[PDB]
Formats: structure tokens, C-alpha cells, sequence
């Protein structure tokens, strides 16, 4: 896999990408 | 957005 | 969270798995 930049909507996508079925988190320091 |  | 490294710099991709169930 390569060294990338995620901006924060962006991130869900590519969190979506890796976790496949298993479930995830996106949490931010709000 | 995208690699480094 | 992680999202402080993501939405400004760069991550691994085996940090977002760390961030699964």
C-alpha cells in the first residue's frame, strides 16, 4: 500500500477501501 | 488530495 | 484521533486498519 494524504471526507472513502465488512471509526479531536 |  | 495525521499529513493505509473493529 502507498504513503497517503487523506483530507477528512476523503478518509471515510479510503477507510471504506481497507475495512471491507469489519466496521470502523472516524474520529476527529473536534 | 492523494499520495504523498 | 488519527484524522489529526490524515486531513493534514500523511497516514498508512495499516493505521485505517487500525481504526477498524
Amino acid at each position: 500500500f502507498v504513503n497517503q494524504h487523506l483530507c477528512g471526507s476523503h478518509l471515510v472513502e479510503a477507510l471504506y477501501l481497507v475495512c471491507g465488512e469489519r466496521g470502523f471509526f472516524y474520529t476527529p479531536k473536534a | 488530495v492523494y499520495y504523498r | 484521533g488519527i484524522v489529526e495525521q490524515c486531513c493534514a499529513s500523511v497516514c498508512s493505509l495499516y493505521q485505517l486498519e487500525n481504526y477498524c473493529n
